[PDB]
């Protein structure tokens, strides 16, 4: 009996497949998430700026109230 | 055989053209690249140290 190197392909590998492909972002979407987050920035940051003013008048109330100084 | 290279203009009208304006008007593509090495860093490395572990041969 002979024996020698056998032949196997069963799947072939696929040959050329693409693999690359559009995930998680669409495009007008991202806009509205990256804008979005802008627009959330500004008046989240604003309000602790009216809520340092409470404190910036009363810091330099002291200075008035502080005469023997 | 012929197989093509060139895309052939990917952007045409409206919706084709804002992302791939996105892509270059941010980054994206660069995140999603950012992306390919962080999968390829939790994955265990091929690492043989000589003086202890050996290569593979052929008799």
């Amino acid at each position: 009996x002979x024996x020698x190197x056998x032949x196997x392909x069963x799947x072939x590998x696929x040959x050329x497949x693409x693999x690359x492909x559009x995930x998680x972002x669409x495009g007008y979407s991202m806009f509205a998430v990256g804008i979005g987050a802008l627009l959330f920035g500004y008046w989240s940051m604003m309000k602790w700026n009216r809520e340092r003013r409470r404190l910036q008048i009363e810091d330099f109330e002291a200075r008035i109230a502080l005469m023997p100084l | 055989t012929y197989k093509y290279v060139n895309l052939r203009e990917p952007s045409m009208d409206m919706k084709s053209v804002t992302d791939r304006a996105a892509q270059t008007l941010l980054w994206t593509e660069l995140i999603r690249g950012l992306g390919m090495t962080l999968s390829y860093l939790f994955r265990e490395p091929a690492t043989i140290n000589y003086p202890f572990e050996k290569g593979p041969l052929s008799p």
